[PDB]
RNA sequence: GGAACUUUACCAGAUCCGGACAGGAUGAGGAUUGACAGAUUGAGUGUUCUUUCUCGAUUCCCUGAAUGGUGGUGCAUGGCCGCUUAUGGUCGGUGGAGUGAUUUGUUUGGUUGAUUCCGUCAACGGACGAGAUCCAAGCUGCCCAGUAGAAUUCAGAAUUGCCCAUAGGAUAGCGCAUUCGGUCGAAUUCUUCUCUGCGGGAUUCCUUUGUAAUUGCACAAGGUGAAAUUUUGGGCAACAGCAGGUCUGUGAUGCUCCUCAAUGUUCUGGGCGACACGCGCACUACAAUGUCAGUGAGAACAAGAAAAACGACGUCGAACCUACUUGAUCAAAAGAGUGGGGAAACCCCGGAAUCACAUAGACCCACUUGGGACCGAGGAUUGCAAUUAUUGGUCGCGCAACGAGGAAUGUCUCGUAGGCGCAGCUCAUCAAACUGUGCCGAUUACGUCCCU
């Protein structure tokens, strides 16, 4: 039905589609490395209150 | 198995960063300054600095009990794990968190762009600071945008150590025209046991000891 | 001799870690356990490069953001008993103690 | 290159299908109950699947004697 | 996927959102929430909830917070009010927030 | 921004309301929801239809309203970034000068990368920038190792002296001969190498028949030393601006546009890749200072698996990376089995490629064993899906240009240029990109204001 049909290539959960910034929910330019799973404009307004320092 | 050490800490800045927004978010009204924890095998223990002690508290602390069910809905805390204290902050004009906050509930209620200003760097500077430095951007006089600095004491802008030594915040102000950008810088002078200060003498700063 | 406990503490603070590792070392000298030594393992940075941006636009500069890692282990030859009595003090935030028993 | 996100309205070829709606069954107990002075018959054969409340009634469909919930056919 | 929320769902929801005075739900719109009740597990869509949410902070049952894709619910006032005249709860029944505190939360 | 679907904003179509709420009409034997089968359809899609079940007061129904939008407007904005601008610049207070805009301070001169200093002085005191601070690298002290190593002593093993090659040169050995990370030995002892939280160390410190000085600030050579001038390389960086970029990062945002056959949101398919052509930036080459086929010695920075899910009975156990074995009684790529690693612990004694070889190896100046573009056939692998080749591997194709490139033009001064690979990052699968890392390692200048 409708239902089934709604929302199935989601549920497969693969590739950037099923990736997201865990703060702003955008799925542009997503930062994977040590699975922070954020967005790099994100990143660099939290990267303080993560723990990162700007160091040469 | 277990979290290695590197996947760890970033487990701990990014709920810390999650709890800091929520709480920015949530104690905006209150001088919201800061958070701390300190997670022990008993419980977390989680820290906040306001300066409307009793607002953010409630009526028995129920505000706070509506502000630990948040944080343990969210993050699954067990029952008796999670903990939450309130503690007031010493200087209210050293904080720019709160100060940038207090701006913005200015602007809002429809003040002088420069009065609200200067009403702000004045109250800071009576606290004890170095120096004040707030900026005030947008579309103020009218359609064309423009930005007005006011300053006054002492203010470090390049090199490392100016991090510690000033307290930076903005924020955003909503209004009918459109969006205010408020920013407060304070120069924070020297303390002794670090609680309003770095405990340390500026970098470039050499002192000769008076012979005895 | 007996069995043997370590404790491994690893904090992003380098003045936390060094303190609380005095701190458990003190308090093992004074009741008299046999240490076998503080070894500082190597400190871990993560980077994490990121262009300034938010938009594509201008000279492609980039933003260094590294977090660095300190690690440290101590070894004693303590019933567990004695190492819970060593290692219950109050320690700073952001320190993290394991206990682990070696076979 | 074209306009930015503009309503085109098109035309269209199909007639605009309806919206499906419920088709009313007036006094569908009456229906379903067989009082025989008195003794009430079940007309429709009670449901064979225990998960899907076992003991509702089936449909009556020419050839067909599906259910609401299971969905379990007979032909 | 569909909003069409069961009534025992709802007061399941409803019973939750009683004994805890807040609800906090991560805004997937695949998710299923989890709550506790008096000590059992049910589920219920985020879809669902959601909308029950709305439906009370159109009627200014509630307040709402967001942030980092996560909901905050909170029942004020008039909610606890509606919430206790829904539930044909007992009269003097509050949420775990507002039962005796007991407790300090200074420094 | 390396797009197969998703991303995705575009195109051709079909779904859902994810239009809350408020007021009306409707509605208990029914406001509505969801569907068997046949047919409608791209859809063994209740999308709609025929037929009936099922659901149940959750919802339609229509009026306002609301909601969402990678819809517009970056010439309405915030925030951030880029540029002006890598240079030494910028601003009050009080006092002097001017009717005033304004000026002095902020300068003749010398010196410094430096508005850096000396000195002078209608200015005197200040503030920012520069410097300082911070991070990394080179030397070094304490600490320290069962997640790093080393040296002896007993055992256990191996070579063992007469041997000079196919033609066999050059190159240290002249009380105790060497070797054995599987010998998965046993005892001792230790910190030379390694790890690192704080320290130390370099500053014009020392010396000139020096430059200058008749004062100073300094400069140049040499000395000392791991390091001799901002030690080296980065990070940070004032004040004024730009109608620079971004409404395609955000639950950042005014005004405005669409809003139930929608510019919302899903699903299917196609496109973002499509080629008479022009341009930026890369990769591979044009070969003998080479290409093949062997053999040897040998880096560094780094990454590595999952839950309020699921299986097992509040704890593991499979997602990730690897080693070994097998496949193998016969190609590669595969496919399998076992073991280890949460990462100084396994990978790993990290056998990277440049490179080296007295390899007595093949080729011998030719579009040739240079160059691999284009194309054909088999097979395997990732994925829900490989056609418009996803990507490896095999045999063909090499008769595709290309033999060093016109006018023009980019970057660069020391472990640098150039070459050479490796890791991370995008990543289910795919680096000619980028971010870092190490290896091999020069020519030239250390000058000028001719060009910009
Ligand atoms: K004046
Ligand atoms: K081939
Ligand atoms: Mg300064
Ligand atoms: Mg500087
Ligand atoms: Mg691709
Ligand atoms: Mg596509
Ligand atoms: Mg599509
Ligand atoms: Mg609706
Ligand atoms: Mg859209
Ligand atoms: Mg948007
Ligand atoms: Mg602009
Ligand atoms: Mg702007
Ligand atoms: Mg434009
Ligand atoms: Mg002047
Ligand atoms: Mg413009
Ligand atoms: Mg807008
Ligand atoms: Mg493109
Ligand atoms: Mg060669
Ligand atoms: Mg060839
Ligand atoms: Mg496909
Ligand atoms: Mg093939
Ligand atoms: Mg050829
Ligand atoms: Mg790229
Ligand atoms: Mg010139
Ligand atoms: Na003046
Ligand atoms: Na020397
Ligand atoms: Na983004
Ligand atoms: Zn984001």
């Amino acid at each position: 039905g409708h239902l089934d049909q709604w929302r199935s290539r989601q549920k497969i959960g693969m590739g950037k589609g099923a990736r997201c910034c865990v703060i702003c929910s955008n799925q542009k330019a997503l930062i994977r490395k040590y699975e922070l799973n954020v967005c790099r404009q994100c990143f660099r307004e939290n990267a303080e209150h993560i723990g990162f320092t700007k160091l040469r | 198995g277990p979290l290695s050490k590197k996947r760890m800490i970033i487990r701990d800045g990014v709920f810390y960063a999650e709890l800091f927004e929520f709480l920015k978010r949530e104690l905006a009204e209150e001088g919201f300054s800061g958070v701390s924890y300190h997670v022990t095998t008993l419980r977390t223990e989680i820290v906040i600095k306001a300066t409307k002690t009793r607002e953010v508290l409630g009526v028995n602390g129920r505000r706070i009990r509506e502000l630990t069910a948040c944080i343990q809905q969210r993050f699954n805390y067990k029952e008796g794990k999670l903990q939450l204290y309130v503690e007031r902050v010493e200087v209210r004009g050293l904080s720019a968190m709160a100060q940038v906050e207090s701006l913005r509930f200015k602007l809002l209620s429809n003040l002088q762009v420069r009065r609200a200003a200067m009403g702000i760097i004045r109250y800071v500077m009576e606290s004890g600071a170095k120096g004040c430095e707030v900026t005030v951007g947008g579309k103020i006089k009218g359609q064309r945008a423009k930005s007005m600095t006011f300053r006054d004491g002492y203010m470090i802008k390049s090199g490392t150590a100016h991090k510690s030594f000033v307290d930076s915040a903005c924020r955003h102000c909503y209004m009918r025209a459109g969006c205010i950008g408020v920013k407060v810088k304070i120069m924070l002078p020297g303390d002794s046991t670090g609680r309003n200060g770095p405990s340390e003498p500026l970098p470039d700063v050499i002192t000769v000891i008076e012979p005895k | 001799e007996g069995q043997t406990v370590r404790l491994t503490i690893t904090s992003r603070n380098a003045k936390a870690v060094e303190s609380v590792t005095s701190q458990l070392l003190t308090r093992a000298r004074d009741e008299k356990v046999t240490i076998h030594g503080p070894v500082r393992l190597p400190t871990r940075t993560l980077k994490i490069t990121t262009r300034k941006t938010p938009c594509g636009n201008g000279t492609n500069t980039w933003d260094t953001f590294e977090l660095k890692i300190y690690k440290r282990i101590i070894d004693l030859h303590a019933p567990t008993e004695q190492v819970k009595k060593i290692t219950s003090f109050t320690m700073e935030s952001g320190v993290d103690v394991s206990i682990t028993i070696l076979d | 290159g074209g306009k930015g996100k503009k309503k085109k309205k098109r035309i269209f070829t199909k007639p605009k299908k309806p919206t499906h709606r419920h088709k009313l069954e007036k006094m569908r107990a009456l229906k379903y109950f067989k009082v025989t002075e008195y003794k009430v018959e079940r007309t429709r054969q009670d449901c064979p699947h225990p998960q899907c409340g076992a003991g509702v009634y089936m449909a009556q469909h020419k050839d067909r004697q599906y259910c609401g919930k299971c969905h379990l056919t007979y032909k | 996927m569909s909003t069409y929320v069961p009534k025992p769902s709802r007061d399941n929801v409803y019973r939750f959102f009683f004994t805890e005075g807040v609800i906090a739900c991560k805004k997937d719109r695949m998710g299923t929430w989890t709550g506790t009740l008096g000590g059992n597990t049910f589920t219920v869509p985020c879809i669902q909830v959601m909308q029950l949410m709305r439906s009370l902070k159109s009627r200014n049952l509630i307040k709402e917070q967001y942030a980092w894709r996560h909901y905050y619910w909170t029942l004020n006032d008039e909610g606890i009010a509606y919430m206790r005249s829904y539930l044909h709860l007992a009269p003097s029944a509050m949420p775990n927030t507002q039962k005796p505190s007991s407790v300090n939360f200074e420094k």
